[PDB]
RNA sequence: AUGAUGUCAUACUUAUCCUGUCCCUUUUUUUUCC
């Protein structure tokens, strides 16, 4: 096989042929850690990846080589991207040497416009005034002019949408569907856009109106195509003025075409998620279940090679915005294919030698692998880790944040089993530990967090006992980042049950109670709930009557929010632990106090009265 | 939109919010609770700890299955919490 | 009685620690044990060890002390079969003996 | 239903519906003490030699397919 | 309740203005000539207060005097 | 062949018009025979969604079980105008049925269809089960025979029917008890 | 939200409650028809 | 809990005041409210009330009727059925369509609510179900067909399979169509049968569709097929009939043919 | 004597609905000073 490394050295010849893509290559050769297996499979794959001509050709020529060998012992689309960052070090290079507003060129003018327009000259003399015209917006500005009216008496055209009934056009939505405007009728393709505009029936009218349009519309996906739909349909769920409900309708239409179209849509796939990326990234919950559920359907609709062909350019891309809403992206689709299908490929990306950008990106989704399919990651742990832990020393820092993160994302859906496939991951780990500053060291502090539960408890005793120093000495940093991770440490940590008691009572919780408990974090919202869960398992160890004792006072604290904070936390504590272990005076100082805070209440919330 | 992950069942015990607390999952009616819910771990984790085998909240109370779909056996098959699509 | 459902064949390990159950075909499944905190026996969930169109002639605990457990699946394929008009597959066709490993830490059955 | 062995469908086959019910009617066969006992009796084997010559007819039942 | 006294008051008046119409053994109206079946006897008057109805009597009508 | 294959059947009468278009004939001959089972229904074929309200129109809207009737409750169910309806609420009345429920205990236990080889189908109501040999009474009042119906006194002499061949009326050549003269 | 378009429905029942109560009761037919007024039915009416 | 300490005369203007509150868009509300209905069913007992269910204009579609039909069950159930069902039945003579179907939910919920004790009253409804399930309009065969359902796991093992067999007769028709409620329905009636009258008498009626020319009733027959083949596929065994064997194939199982 | 095409219309179904819900979108050129 050491012939499959020359041999690896041939492909790369033959396929740098048919330059320089790094990951289609180690696509191809990811077959091999299967040896013997490998079979037409990978003829199917990399069908889509490169041109599906080719395709035929190097599969054929591979498999003759390697069972030879065995007896003796899209790329435009590429090509644009390409060109794209060259321009980009064009322009971003010409400054050195030295927007969208950049002068433009009639093939870049027949570019934008759709088809039936005509250019004019009117003159070659009113085009040599649109010259003159920069100058003599100076010059003719500065001049004689003015606008007058007289008095004298007085045809009117214009038009809504008329057949019918036709519900009503907003003044943009015009541009979109000024071709329903016009009554000429009645004499193919140009009568299935425009009886398509029954997509303005769902998007405005009465919810009726919007019911049957949409049934309609479901019967003829088979009609009419996926071309002529996302043809019209795309400019709308791009539009800039799309409302909510809108886009909601839109991405209900999708579905319910996505249902039946199969092998259709094909050419259109980026042309869909393109749009549909954003819907991952929001603030609306509703919006990213949906999202994720288009996308499952798109990817589970359209094939894998399809997806992963697709998707590849938009791994290097400048933006990383595009790199994050992808990576998301790929966390659907390998939840709707299954990881083991889509590992090679991973298993490919995390060894590009290219760029550090490609590796960030397929890292990441390793990571929002982890967080979608959270607990069902369990069978593949293992060649995931193996994956992931070469960039943990990576030159880059980013890789290395990123990749501890990641590791993070799978101990704690992998909450406990398979520690020893975290295993070489460690002993790096605790040695970065201690020599980090800034935020990839608290990433870090994230990752060891989630693993102590998953040690035993005479290694994760010294381990953790390591640990404690860095975390108290790190209370104190005023990044928030910071103390969500630290938090959610202490947590875990101490609330380990191989931990004793007075040490946390003596090194602890002063510390914790004076840097953690401020204004400053009951305000958010995240560092709230986490911080009352923390607080809870101190409670859960070292008892009851210290933490309540200590917290107690601040029940007649002005704010609200606050008071809603401790309330809670005493809330739970009392929950668990239960009210025996309380003295008397404290008990005192408690019910004034739940009375005090009763008493005043800006808002009404079941939190006091549960409490 | 809406379906069952069917899932292995597990040992794990069903949980209900308020809203569902009385339903039996499959038959959708309240009537001879019998039997108990199982659903997998993978199913039942974390933030679903107790949680709804269906909107979500927290669960306050356990599912039992009629006695419908007891004879007709459909309490054997897979994990019912229903994951939207 | 079924084609697919367990309680056909029955084994477990020496040390007891998980007993894996399985039907004539396509299903085998491993309940694995522990004895809870007062040393009273505690049943875990199950595992899964799915092979499709596999026919299962005996299953048999393995001895291997204080590891990761063992199972010996006498197994055959007729996919072979059902896909040989010719009849050939009916013949030629080796009854697969495969050892499945549970493995506690990863927690799931891997052939 | 599909991962559910012996799912019929329109376009099943004679041959296909008639395995299934023998290679069902041979787990019942494995299944029950009894009926396993009867045909031991009638002709005259062991109980394994009975279950090891099903066993061999699990996959070939009728014979080839068509 | 208000809306069950609407449904009694459009059986009548659709009794009034009233050979055709009929209800069958369940509660809907019927033209036997048509063979419509009508949801409110209103609604299928309107339909038996229709030109198609009225012609199909007449071919019904010429068929039964030839 | 359609017709050859009306040779290979114990009762090949079972194979029928699109029968021999069947993937599978040289089964389904086999099986439609078998010994116990049931026909198809024989709605499809005929485009009509398996009723109309032609025959439906006749019918009863319902009629109670004896054992039901003898109770008593049938003339207890039986109008008001609005205001006597906001009356029966401001007066009300108790006790209108006022049933025994010594009789609702006694008629369902003290007092208290076919056979696998037959099945439904749209039109099917009387018929199958009027025909020679076969008549109702009322007709038989009209004729005023006491307990042959005399004219199988002149099916003796012009002949069987060529109508129903099959024909057997009783004294001829069918060796007859009530109403029912002639199989 | 009452406002609509006509149906031959309500427009037949609007001439057989017109020939049996008389033109000047209003209130009385537009109480048969759902979804119109009295206004509305005498207007549609003339 | 109490219940002595009000005079009846309240009571039942607590009746008539409770009706109208089954408006209600919320669900609690309305299961509050018909176990209240059955409580004080108990209080006064079932003729007068049950008569002022079937006062009911019907007169809006589900947002609800149907939970005066489920009232209609509690208090059947609160004191015996053994008492109520003649004036019930009596009442599906009225000409008015939807509440003929209402009643017909009344048996359904009924049967569901009353369990083993339906192993009398079955005879009383088969004809009842008879005349209903003969169609007049799809819902009849749909809501009859759910009564029959549940009627049938009700019943289970007791013996009455017989009268359960002649009102499968008049169910079977109803196999085809399109609906999806009444094909639903029709399918959750056939399963029920399945187990109370065991898979061979099914089977017998599902034999001939399976190889049919059609396309329609192949895709039926063998939906229905495997509904009976999934459960209870143990027990199946028996019952395949004997197929002749063909040229390349042996279709006889002659395990079955060994005589001692 | 019920085929197809129509955005006419009305009934009807599903103990469906109407109160649940915010929790891992936190994404940037590493950068908090005895
Ligand atoms: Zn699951
Ligand atoms: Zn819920
Ligand atoms: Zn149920
Ligand atoms: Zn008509």
């Amino acid at each position: 096989a050491e012939k499959a490394k020359a041999g690896e050295l041939k492909v790369v010849n033959g396929a740098a042929a048919s330059d320089q893509t790094p990951g289609a290559t180690p696509k191809k050769l990811s077959s091999w850690d299967q040896a013997e297996t490998p079979g037409h499979t990978p003829s199917l794959r990399w069908d889509e990846t490169p041109g599906r001509a080719k395709g035929s050709e190097t599969p054929g020529a591979t498999p003759g080589s390697k069972i030879w060998d065995p007896t003796p012992s899209a790329e435009t689309p590429r090509t644009d991207r390409g060109g794209d960052s060259i321009g980009e070090t064009p322009t971003p290079g010409a400054s050195k040497r030295k927007e969208r507003n950049r002068p433009l060129s009639d093939e870049e003018l027949d570019a934008m416009f759709p088809e039936g327009y005509k250019v004019l000259p009117p003159p070659a003399g009113y085009v040599p005034i649109r010259t003159p015209a920069r100058k003599l917006t100076a010059t003719p500005t500065p001049l004689g002019g003015m606008t007058g009216f007289h008095m004298q008496t007085e045809m009117k055209s214009v038009n809504d949408q008329p057949s019918g009934n036709l519900p009503f056009l907003k003044p943009d939505d015009i541009q979109y569907f000024d071709k329903l405007l016009v009554d000429v009728d009645e004499s193919e393709e140009q009568k299935e856009r425009k009886i398509m505009k029954l997509l303005l029936k769902i998007k405005n009218g009465t919810p009726p109106m919007r019911k049957a349009a949409l049934r309609q519309i479901t019967d003829k996906a088979r009609e009419f195509g996926a071309g002529p739909l996302f043809n019209q349909i795309l400019p709308l769920l791009m539009s800039p003025t799309l409302e909510d409900q809108e886009r909601h309708l839109l991405v209900k239409v999708i579905d319910r075409i996505l249902y039946k179209l199969d092998d259709l849509v094909r050419p259109y796939v980026h042309k869909i998620l393109v749009v549909i990326e954003p819907l991952l990234i929001d603030e609306d919950y509703y919006a990213r279940v949906e999202g994720r559920e288009i996308i499952s359907n798109l990817a589970k609709a359209a094939g894998l090679a399809t997806m992963i062909s697709t998707m590849r350019p938009d791994i290097d891309n400048m933006d990383e915005y595009v790199r994050n809403t992808t990576a998301r992206a790929f966390a659907v689709v390998a939840s709707a294919l299954g990881i083991p299908s889509l590992l090679p490929f991973l298993k490919a990306v995390c060894k590009s030698k290219k760029s550090w950008q490609a590796r960030h990106t397929g890292i990441k989704i390793v990571q929002q692998i982890a967080i979608l399919m959270g607990c069902a990651i369990l069978p593949h742990l293992r060649s995931l880790v193996e994956i992931i832990e070469h960039g943990l020393v990576d030159e880059q820092q980013k890789v290395r944040t990123i990749s501890a993160l990641a590791i993070a994302a799978l101990a704690e859906a992998a909450t406990p089993y398979g520690i020893e496939s975290f295993d070489s991951v460690l002993k790096p780990l605790w040695k970065g530990i201690r020599q980090h500053r800034g935020k990839g060291l608290a990433a870090f502090l994230k990752a060891i967090g989630y693993l102590i539960p998953l040690m035993d408890a005479e290694y994760a005793n010294y381990y953790t006992r390591e640990v404690m120093l860095i975390l108290i000495r790190e209370f104190q940093s005023p990044d928030e980042e910071m103390k969500k991770i630290v938090l959610k440490v202490v947590k875990q940590c101490c609330g380990t049950d191989g931990v004793e008691a007075n040490y946390i009572k003596t090194e602890i919780l002063p510390p914790f109670f004076k840097h953690f408990w401020q204004h400053r974090m009951a305000l958010d919202r995240r560092n709230y709930r986490q911080l009352v869960d923390t607080t809870v398992e101190l409670a859960n160890k070292v008892g009851a009557a210290e933490i309540i004792s200590r917290i107690v006072d601040d029940l007649k604290d002005e704010a609200e929010q606050y008071r809603k904070m401790v309330m809670e936390t005493i809330e739970k504590i009392m929950g668990n632990l239960g009210a025996a272990d309380i003295d008397h005076k404290l008990e005192e100082q408690l019910i004034d106090g739940i009375l005090y805070a009763f008493q005043e209440q800006t808002t009404e919330d079941s939190v006091m009265l549960n409490g | 939109d809406l379906i069952f992950c069917r899932k292995q069942a597990g040992v794990a015990i069903g949980r209900l919010c308020e809203k569902c607390d009385g339903k039996c999952v499959i038959c959708d009616s309240y009537v001879r609770p019998c039997t108990l819910v199982r659903i997998c771990d993978e199913c039942n984790y974390g933030s679903y700890q107790g949680r709804c085998v269906i909107c979500g909240g927290p669960g306050v109370s356990d599912a039992y299955y009629c006695k419908e779909c007891t004879i007709q056996e459909k309490d054997r098959d897979g994990c019912p919490k229903i994951v939207n699509l | 009685c079924r084609r697919i459902v367990p309680g056909q064949f029955l084994a477990v390990d020496p040390k007891g620690r998980a007993v894996m159950i399985s039907a004539i075909e396509k299903q085998k499944l491993v309940y694995i044990l522990n004895r809870d905190a007062a040393a009273r026996l505690t049943i875990s969930s199950p595992l899964e060890a799915h092979k499709a169109n596999t026919l299962v002639y005996h299953v048999v605990g393995v001895d291997v002390g204080f590891e990761n457990p063992m199972f010996a699946c006498l197994e055959m394929d007729y996919e072979e079969a059902d896909n040989d008009p010719t009849g050939e597959a009916a013949a030629n066709t080796q009854q697969t003996l495969t050892f499945y490993e549970l493995d506690l830490g990863l927690n799931h059955v891997v052939r | 239903q599909s991962k559910y062995i012996g799912t019929g469908h329109a376009d099943t086959t004679k041959w296909e519906w008639l395995v299934n019910q023998h290679r069902d009617s041979y787990c019942s066969y494995m299944g029950h003490f009894d009926l396993l006992n009867y045909f031991a009796i009638a002709e005259n084997e062991s109980k394994a030699r009975v279950r090891f010559n099903l066993m061999e007819k699990m996959l070939q039942p009728c014979g080839p397919p068509a | 309740s208000s809306s069950e006294s609407n449904r009694d008051r459009r059986e009548r008046l659709r009794q009034l203005a009233l050979p055709y119409f009929m209800k069958n053994h369940l509660g809907s109206y019927e033209c036997k000539l048509c063979l419509t079946l009508h949801n409110n006897e209103g609604s299928y008057l309107a339909h038996t207060q229709g030109k198609k109805h009225q012609t199909n009597l007449a071919r019904r009508a010429a068929k039964e005097a030839k | 062949t359609v017709a050859e294959l009306k040779q290979l059947v114990a009762r090949p009468d079972v194979v029928e018009m699109h029968d021999v278009t069947a993937q599978d004939p040289k089964l389904l001959v086999h099986l439609k025979a078998t010994r116990n089972s049931v026909p198809v229904p024989r709605h499809w074929c005929f485009k009509r969604k398996y009723l109309q309200g032609k025959r439906g129109i006749e019918k009863p809207p319902f009629e109670l079980p004896d054992f039901i009737k003898r109770t008593g409750i049938q003339e207890m169910r039986e109008q008001k105008t609005m205001k006597s309806k906001m009356r029966e609420k401001v007066r009300p009345k108790m006790g209108k049925i006022d049933i025994d429920y010594q009789k609702l205990h006694d008629a369902f236990f003290k007092w208290q269809l076919t056979i696998h080889g037959d099945l439904y189908y749209e039109g099917k109501e009387f018929e199958t089960r009027k025909k020679p040999g076969d008549l109702s009474d009322e007709l038989r009042i009209s004729l005023g025979m006491p307990v042959p119906p005399p004219w199988l006194i002149a099916m003796q002499r012009y002949g069987p029917p060529p109508s129903y061949p099959n024909l057997k009326i009783p004294g001829l050549n069918s060796p007859l008890y009530g109403d029912v003269f002639g199989t | 939200i009452k406002g609509g378009v006509w149906r031959n429905t309500e427009d037949e029942i609007l001439k057989a409650a017109v020939m049996k109560y008389g033109k000047n009761q209003w209130s009385r037919i537009a109480s048969l028809l759902h979804r119109k007024s009295a206004k509305q039915c005498k207007a549609r009416w003339y | 809990r109490g219940a002595e300490y009000v005079s009846a005369r309240e009571w039942m203007r607590i009746c008539f005041e409770l009706l109208e509150l089954l408006k209600a868009h919320k669900k609690a509300i309305r299961r509050a409210t018909v176990n209240t209905f059955g409580y004080i069913a108990k209080a006064i007992g079932p003729h007068d009330v049950l008569a002022t269910l079937l006062n009911n204009l019907k007169v809006q579609e589900r947002q609800n009727r149907v939970c005066t039909t489920v009232a209609i069950a509690i208090v059947a159930e609160t004191c015996s059925p053994f008492t109520v069902l003649p004036a019930l039945m009596n009442e599906y003579r009225v000409p008015e369509l939807n509440v003929q179907n209402g009643v017909l939910k009344s048996l359904s919920f009924l049967f569901e609510y009353i369990g083993e004790m339906g192993k009398d009253y079955i005879y009383a409804v088969t004809p009842l179900l008879e005349d209903a399930l003969m169609d007049r309009d799809l819902v009849h065969r749909q809501t009859a067909s759910a009564v029959v359902q549940h009627m049938s796991l009700g019943v289970y093992g007791f013996g009455c399979e017989d009268s359960l067999n002649h009102l499968l007769n008049y169910v079977w028709p109803n196999v085809f169509e399109t609906s999806p409620h009444v094909i639903q329905a029709v399918m959750g009636a056939l399963e029920g049968l399945r187990v109370a009258i065991g898979p061979c008498r099914m089977l017998q009626y599902c034999l001939q569709g399976l190889f049919h020319p059609a396309r329609k009733v192949r895709d039926v027959y063998w939906k229905i097929y495997n509904s009976i083949y999934i459960g209870s596929q143990d027990a199946l065994i028996a019952h395949y009939p004997r197929i002749y064997n063909d040229d390349k194939n042996t279709y006889i199982r002659y395990e079955l043919d060994y005589i001692l």
